[PDB]
């Protein structure tokens, strides 16, 4: 892996250092329907006029971004996503801005969020959860080797593609950092205790969040839940975790090592790095290269009926995409 | 059951990010 990652870093750094800009414009697409939303962004299925291809267009209102103090995070999101390349990371096809909004146009991943399948089916069997987990382990090995921390792992940000494999989306909190950082950001159920306790933290928070993800996939509910975030933070900080009766002993052992409040003990954070996870008994049946190569049979393949089908996505209320005749926040977003 | 307690709670739908 060390040879592959070295070359991967060279490729990434060229793009990190000279990012792509302004590679499309709004009137090149017809907007069709909203696919999903987050706290201040909307992603729409669109059709590109000259190619006929569909894409997923993330639209951010620049004034909302500034009001919520997310300028730096948004510049991070686009600078990093345009620079990465890995089989389980969604591809950014175009980006541009206009007087009012920022646009990130990705490949459309039609199989829907992992979230919706997970809630509907209830939970995933351990082989099913393990197939998805292995892809995240490989993706975090890749991202961390570029000095990137991802910081927002959750089923709502994981899309299932037409072959049943994962595409990670939402680089909103991704950040290139050597050593520690302090921003309180993420999703409450997925936050590592060191984030909540404000002491400064590093890429080990992504391995914690992997533990949450695996738990939630295999249990059908998170290891720490409640009706309000403060109550969740209390449970995370207690760190007490209880497991469903049906979890295997191997899964329980892995999760105690990922949901480890002690950073000198947390898997992914030790001397052997990601190999403590890759070599754990729960992953004994996983062929790590075949996963990378996408040669493993997926446990589940969402129905797909045609270019532009959105039936694997919930419906959303639509709103006008307004573009003012006055430029908003031009200086702030110059490099976008 | 833990399942029943989760399903009756108010955080079973899509979760938004926080960023403070
Ligand atoms: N490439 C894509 N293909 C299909 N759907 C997408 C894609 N990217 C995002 N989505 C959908 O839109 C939602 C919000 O996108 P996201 O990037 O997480 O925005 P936010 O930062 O506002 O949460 C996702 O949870 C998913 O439902
Ligand atoms: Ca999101
Ligand atoms: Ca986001």
């Amino acid at each position: 892996v060390k040879e592959f990652l070295a070359k991967a870093k060279e490729d990434f750094l060229k793009k990190w250092e000279t990012p792509s800009q302004n590679t499309a414009q709004l009137d090149q697409f017809d907007r069709i329907k909203t696919l999903g939303t987050g706290s201040f962004g909307r992603v729409m299925l669109v059709k590109h006029k000259e190619s006929g291809n569909h894409y997923a267009m993330k639209i951010l209102d620049k004034q909302k971004v500034v009001k919520l103090k997310q300028i730096e995070h948004t510049l991070n999101e686009k600078r990093i996503l345009q620079a990465v390349n890995f089989p389980f990371l969604v591809k950014l096809e175009f980006s541009f801005k206009d007087n009012s909004n920022l646009y990130m146009v990705m490949e459309y991943v039609a199989g829907g969020e992992m979230f919706s399948h997970l809630r509907r089916i209830g939970r995933f069997s351990e082989p099913h959860a393990r197939f998805y987990a292995a892809q995240i382990v490989l993706t975090f090995e890749y991202l961390h080797s570029l000095d990137l921390i991802y910081r927002d792992l959750k089923p709502e940000n994981l899309l299932i593609d037409q072959q049943g494999y994962i595409q990670v989306t939402d680089f909103g909190f991704a950040k290139r950092v050597k050593g520690r950082t302090w921003t309180l950001c993420g999703t409450p159920e997925y936050l590592a205790p060191e984030i909540i306790l404000s002491k400064g933290y590093n890429k080990a928070v992504d391995w914690w969040a992997l533990g949450v993800l695996i738990y939630e996939m295999a249990a059908g509910y998170p290891p720490f839940f409640a009706d309000q975030p403060i109550q969740i933070y209390e449970k995370i900080v207690s760190g007490k975790v209880r497991f469903p009766s049906h979890f295997s002993s191997d899964l329980k052992d892995l999760l105690r090592n990922l949901l480890q409040v002690d950073l000198t003990k947390r898997f992914g954070n030790l001397k052997n790095g990601v190999n403590d996870i890759k070599n754990h008994k729960w992953f004994a049946t996983t062929d790590w290269i075949a996963i990378y190569q996408r040669k493993v049979e997926a446990p589940f393949i969402p129905k797909f009926k045609g270019p532009g089908d959105t039936s694997n996505f919930d419906d959303y209320e639509e709103e006008e995409i307004r573009v003012s005749i006055n430029e908003k926040c031009g200086k702030e977003f110059t490099e976008f | 059951t833990t399942y029943a307690d989760f399903i009756a709670s108010g955080r079973t739908g899509r979760r938004a990010s926080i960023h403070d």
